[PDB]
Protein backbone atom coordinates (compact mmCIF):
# COMPACT_ATOMS: atom_id res chain seq x y z
CA UNK A 1 0.00 0.00 0.00
CA UNK A 2 1.77 3.44 -1.44
CA UNK A 3 1.26 6.58 -3.55
CA UNK A 4 3.75 8.08 -5.56
CA UNK A 5 4.87 11.71 -6.25
CA UNK A 6 3.55 13.50 -9.45
CA UNK A 7 5.30 16.52 -10.59
CA UNK A 8 2.44 19.71 -10.05
CA UNK A 9 2.58 23.25 -10.35
CA UNK A 10 6.25 24.35 -10.82
CA UNK A 11 6.75 27.61 -9.96
CA UNK A 12 9.21 30.35 -11.14
CA UNK A 13 9.34 33.59 -9.32
CA UNK A 14 12.76 34.92 -10.41
CA UNK A 15 14.79 34.24 -13.51
CA UNK A 16 17.33 32.39 -10.92
CA UNK A 17 14.73 31.34 -8.15
CA UNK A 18 12.56 28.68 -8.65
CA UNK A 19 10.10 26.54 -6.28
CA UNK A 20 8.88 23.21 -7.59
CA UNK A 21 6.38 21.07 -5.59
CA UNK A 22 5.78 17.27 -5.20
CA UNK A 23 1.95 16.97 -3.42
CA UNK A 24 1.54 12.95 -2.93
CA UNK A 25 4.33 12.18 -0.49
CA UNK A 26 3.20 9.39 1.91
CA UNK A 27 4.30 10.17 5.65
CA UNK A 28 7.99 9.83 6.21
CA UNK A 29 9.44 10.17 2.77
CA UNK A 30 9.22 13.75 2.50
CA UNK A 31 12.29 14.61 4.46
CA UNK A 32 14.06 11.04 2.46
CA UNK A 33 13.36 12.45 -0.95
CA UNK A 34 14.63 16.42 0.52
CA UNK A 35 17.87 15.25 1.40
CA UNK A 36 18.66 12.67 -1.34
CA UNK A 37 17.61 15.58 -3.84
CA UNK A 38 19.40 18.22 -1.73
CA UNK A 39 22.73 15.95 -2.40
CA UNK A 40 22.30 15.22 -5.63
CA UNK A 41 21.46 18.42 -6.77
CA UNK A 42 24.10 20.13 -5.02
CA UNK A 43 27.25 17.59 -6.42
CA UNK A 44 26.12 16.27 -9.48
CA UNK A 45 24.38 18.88 -12.01
CA UNK A 46 25.64 18.74 -15.26
CA UNK A 47 26.97 22.50 -16.26
CA UNK A 48 28.70 24.57 -18.49
CA UNK A 49 32.16 26.88 -17.44
CA UNK A 50 35.07 29.04 -18.69
CA UNK A 51 37.70 26.42 -18.98
CA UNK A 52 40.57 28.99 -20.72
CA UNK A 53 40.78 31.90 -22.50
CA UNK A 54 43.55 33.61 -25.09
CA UNK A 55 44.43 37.23 -24.94
CA UNK A 56 46.71 38.54 -27.18
CA UNK A 57 49.01 40.44 -25.85
CA UNK A 58 49.58 39.27 -22.29
CA UNK A 59 52.20 36.38 -22.01
CA UNK A 60 50.96 36.00 -18.07
CA UNK A 61 48.32 36.18 -15.57
CA UNK A 62 50.20 39.13 -14.16
CA UNK A 63 50.78 41.62 -17.29
CA UNK A 64 48.85 44.32 -18.07
CA UNK A 65 46.95 45.91 -20.96
CA UNK A 66 47.43 49.27 -22.26
CA UNK A 67 44.09 51.42 -22.15
CA UNK A 68 42.22 49.12 -19.43
CA UNK A 69 42.25 49.25 -15.50
CA UNK A 70 41.28 45.85 -14.16
CA UNK A 71 44.54 43.82 -14.50
CA UNK A 72 44.48 40.04 -16.37
CA UNK A 73 43.47 38.26 -13.50
CA UNK A 74 41.16 39.81 -12.17
CA UNK A 75 39.45 39.83 -16.12
CA UNK A 76 40.18 36.04 -15.53
CA UNK A 77 38.29 36.10 -12.51
CA UNK A 78 35.42 38.16 -13.73
CA UNK A 79 35.24 35.55 -16.86
CA UNK A 80 35.26 32.36 -14.45
CA UNK A 81 31.64 33.40 -13.26
CA UNK A 82 30.18 33.94 -17.12
CA UNK A 83 27.10 31.86 -17.25
CA UNK A 84 26.71 30.23 -20.09
CA UNK A 85 24.20 27.79 -22.27
CA UNK A 86 25.86 25.42 -25.48
CA UNK A 87 22.77 23.25 -26.25
CA UNK A 88 24.43 20.38 -29.11
CA UNK A 89 28.34 20.87 -29.12
CA UNK A 90 30.82 20.59 -25.83
CA UNK A 91 33.01 22.91 -26.53
CA UNK A 92 32.96 26.10 -28.21
CA UNK A 93 35.42 28.88 -28.79
CA UNK A 94 33.53 32.38 -28.69
CA UNK A 95 35.12 35.56 -29.37
CA UNK A 96 35.27 38.88 -27.98
CA UNK A 97 36.12 42.38 -29.89
CA UNK A 98 35.30 45.06 -28.70
CA UNK A 99 37.68 48.76 -28.92
CA UNK A 100 36.66 52.15 -27.61
CA UNK A 101 35.92 53.80 -24.34
CA UNK A 102 33.09 51.70 -22.40
CA UNK A 103 32.40 49.12 -20.31
CA UNK A 104 32.96 46.35 -22.23
CA UNK A 105 30.47 43.33 -21.07
CA UNK A 106 29.88 40.00 -21.48
CA UNK A 107 26.88 40.84 -24.05
CA UNK A 108 29.28 42.19 -26.64
CA UNK A 109 30.84 38.47 -27.52
CA UNK A 110 30.09 37.68 -30.60
CA UNK A 111 26.45 35.68 -30.83
CA UNK A 112 26.77 31.98 -32.19
CA UNK A 113 23.90 29.97 -32.93
CA UNK A 114 23.80 27.46 -30.13
CA UNK A 115 25.30 29.67 -27.42
CA UNK A 116 22.99 31.91 -24.89
CA UNK A 117 24.54 34.00 -23.14
CA UNK A 118 21.91 34.09 -19.97
CA UNK A 119 22.80 37.27 -18.12
CA UNK A 120 23.98 40.12 -20.86
CA UNK A 121 24.55 42.59 -18.37
CA UNK A 122 27.37 40.74 -16.52
CA UNK A 123 30.97 43.35 -16.63
CA UNK A 124 33.97 42.34 -17.97
CA UNK A 125 36.25 45.34 -18.09
CA UNK A 126 36.61 49.08 -18.55
CA UNK A 127 38.53 50.48 -21.30
CA UNK A 128 39.77 54.41 -20.84
CA UNK A 129 41.26 54.93 -24.17
CA UNK A 130 39.72 55.55 -27.64
CA UNK A 131 42.46 53.65 -29.71
CA UNK A 132 42.00 51.05 -26.74
CA UNK A 133 41.20 47.91 -28.31
CA UNK A 134 40.67 44.03 -26.76
CA UNK A 135 40.34 40.87 -28.37
CA UNK A 136 40.20 37.25 -27.10
CA UNK A 137 39.30 33.83 -27.44
CA UNK A 138 37.14 32.38 -24.40
CA UNK A 139 36.97 28.31 -24.74
CA UNK A 140 33.85 27.17 -22.79
CA UNK A 141 33.32 22.77 -21.66
CA UNK A 142 30.85 20.75 -20.59
CA UNK A 143 31.72 19.55 -17.00
CA UNK A 144 30.07 18.23 -13.91
CA UNK A 145 31.60 19.35 -10.45
CA UNK A 146 34.89 21.22 -9.60
CA UNK A 147 37.89 20.92 -11.95
CA UNK A 148 41.01 23.20 -10.52
CA UNK A 149 43.51 24.47 -12.98
CA UNK A 150 46.50 22.64 -11.52
CA UNK A 151 44.48 18.92 -12.05
CA UNK A 152 43.53 20.02 -15.87
CA UNK A 153 47.32 19.57 -16.70
CA UNK A 154 47.23 15.97 -16.16
CA UNK A 155 45.02 16.03 -20.10
CA UNK A 156 48.08 18.38 -20.93
CA UNK A 157 48.01 17.04 -24.73
CA UNK A 158 50.91 19.40 -25.59
CA UNK A 159 50.35 22.44 -24.08
CA UNK A 160 52.80 24.66 -25.42
CA UNK A 161 51.24 27.57 -26.29
CA UNK A 162 51.77 29.77 -23.80
CA UNK A 163 49.17 32.22 -24.60
CA UNK A 164 46.56 30.17 -22.95
CA UNK A 165 45.42 31.05 -19.76
CA UNK A 166 44.01 28.59 -17.58
CA UNK A 167 41.03 29.35 -15.38
CA UNK A 168 39.58 27.00 -12.51
CA UNK A 169 36.08 25.44 -13.94
CA UNK A 170 33.24 25.90 -11.35
CA UNK A 171 30.60 22.86 -13.17
CA UNK A 172 27.98 23.95 -11.69
CA UNK A 173 24.77 25.73 -11.78
CA UNK A 174 22.78 25.15 -8.68
CA UNK A 175 23.72 27.97 -6.18
CA UNK A 176 21.29 26.79 -3.56
CA UNK A 177 18.52 24.51 -2.29
CA UNK A 178 16.66 23.80 0.24
CA UNK A 179 13.40 22.00 0.94
CA UNK A 180 9.93 22.38 3.10
CA UNK A 181 7.86 19.56 4.14
CA UNK A 182 4.41 20.44 4.90
CA UNK A 183 1.39 18.66 5.50
CA UNK A 184 -1.15 18.64 2.06
CA UNK A 185 -4.34 18.40 3.49
CA UNK A 186 -6.56 16.80 0.26
CA UNK A 187 -9.80 17.15 1.50
CA UNK A 188 -10.63 13.28 1.50
CA UNK A 189 -6.98 11.65 2.88
CA UNK A 190 -5.47 11.21 6.55
CA UNK A 191 -1.66 12.09 6.65
CA UNK A 192 -0.20 13.48 3.11
CA UNK A 193 2.70 16.14 2.80
CA UNK A 194 3.86 17.96 0.16
CA UNK A 195 7.65 18.39 -1.06
CA UNK A 196 8.41 22.52 -1.64
CA UNK A 197 12.22 22.35 -3.15
CA UNK A 198 13.55 25.73 -3.05
CA UNK A 199 16.00 25.80 -5.41
CA UNK A 200 18.65 29.00 -6.84
CA UNK A 201 21.05 28.74 -9.89
CA UNK A 202 23.00 30.82 -12.38
CA UNK A 203 20.46 30.49 -14.42
CA UNK A 204 21.16 27.84 -16.63
CA UNK A 205 19.25 24.11 -15.89
CA UNK A 206 16.01 24.53 -15.44
CA UNK A 207 14.10 23.63 -12.70
CA UNK A 208 11.87 20.36 -14.08
CA UNK A 209 14.79 19.68 -15.90
CA UNK A 210 17.33 19.69 -12.50
CA UNK A 211 14.80 17.48 -10.11
CA UNK A 212 14.25 14.92 -13.51
CA UNK A 213 17.93 14.07 -13.84
CA UNK A 214 18.88 13.57 -9.97
CA UNK A 215 15.86 11.35 -9.81
CA UNK A 216 17.67 9.66 -12.36
CA UNK A 217 21.02 9.43 -11.22
CA UNK A 218 19.24 8.07 -7.80
CA UNK A 219 17.27 5.72 -9.44
CA UNK A 220 20.29 4.57 -11.45
CA UNK A 221 22.29 3.97 -7.97
CA UNK A 222 19.72 2.25 -6.41
CA UNK A 223 19.20 -0.30 -9.14
CA UNK A 224 22.59 -1.12 -8.75
CA UNK A 225 22.06 -1.56 -5.39
CA UNK A 226 19.08 -3.45 -5.01
CA UNK A 227 20.47 -6.46 -6.77
CA UNK A 228 22.79 -8.65 -4.63
CA UNK A 229 25.37 -11.06 -6.13
CA UNK A 230 26.92 -12.73 -3.07
CA UNK B 1 84.46 36.27 -9.83
CA UNK B 2 81.35 36.01 -11.24
CA UNK B 3 80.98 36.42 -14.95
CA UNK B 4 77.24 37.10 -15.54
CA UNK B 5 74.28 36.00 -13.37
CA UNK B 6 70.35 35.75 -14.20
CA UNK B 7 67.57 36.21 -11.79
CA UNK B 8 64.29 34.72 -13.08
CA UNK B 9 61.14 35.37 -10.79
CA UNK B 10 58.54 32.54 -10.02
CA UNK B 11 55.11 33.49 -9.25
CA UNK B 12 53.48 30.88 -7.20
CA UNK B 13 49.68 30.87 -6.77
CA UNK B 14 49.61 28.82 -3.51
CA UNK B 15 45.62 27.52 -2.61
CA UNK B 16 44.42 26.73 1.00
CA UNK B 17 44.80 23.45 1.80
CA UNK B 18 45.08 21.03 5.12
CA UNK B 19 47.13 21.74 6.84
CA UNK B 20 47.41 25.56 7.03
CA UNK B 21 47.27 27.87 10.02
CA UNK B 22 44.15 29.92 10.67
CA UNK B 23 43.57 32.57 13.49
CA UNK B 24 41.02 35.19 14.91
CA UNK B 25 41.79 38.42 16.11
CA UNK B 26 41.24 37.58 19.73
CA UNK B 27 43.96 34.61 19.83
CA UNK B 28 41.86 31.70 18.85
CA UNK B 29 44.06 29.81 16.23
CA UNK B 30 44.11 26.09 14.43
CA UNK B 31 45.16 24.20 11.86
CA UNK B 32 42.07 23.19 8.90
CA UNK B 33 41.83 19.16 8.98
CA UNK B 34 39.35 18.60 6.10
CA UNK B 35 37.86 20.11 3.17
CA UNK B 36 33.92 18.78 2.93
CA UNK B 37 31.81 19.11 -0.20
CA UNK B 38 29.29 21.55 0.65
CA UNK B 39 26.53 19.20 1.06
CA UNK B 40 27.73 18.03 4.10
CA UNK B 41 28.03 21.05 5.88
CA UNK B 42 25.26 22.14 8.43
CA UNK B 43 22.93 24.19 6.76
CA UNK B 44 20.30 26.65 8.24
CA UNK B 45 16.70 26.20 7.56
CA UNK B 46 16.53 28.70 4.52
CA UNK B 47 19.21 26.36 2.89
CA UNK B 48 22.62 28.60 2.78
CA UNK B 49 25.07 26.58 4.39
CA UNK B 50 28.26 27.27 6.71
Amino acid sequence: EFLKPRLVDIEQVSSTHAKVTLEPLERGFGHTLGNALRRILLSSMPGCAVTEVEIDGVLHEYSTKEGVQEDILEILLNLKGLAVRVQGKDEVILTLNKSGIGPVTAADITHDGDVEIVKPQHVICHLTDENASISMRIKVQRGRGYVPASTRIHSEEDERPIGRLLVDACYSPVERIAYNVEAARVEQRTDLDKLVIEMETNGTIDPEEAIRRAATILAEQLEAFVDLRD
Amino acid sequence: GVLKIVKVYLAVKRRIQPGDKMAGRHGNKGVISKINPIEDMPYDENGTPV
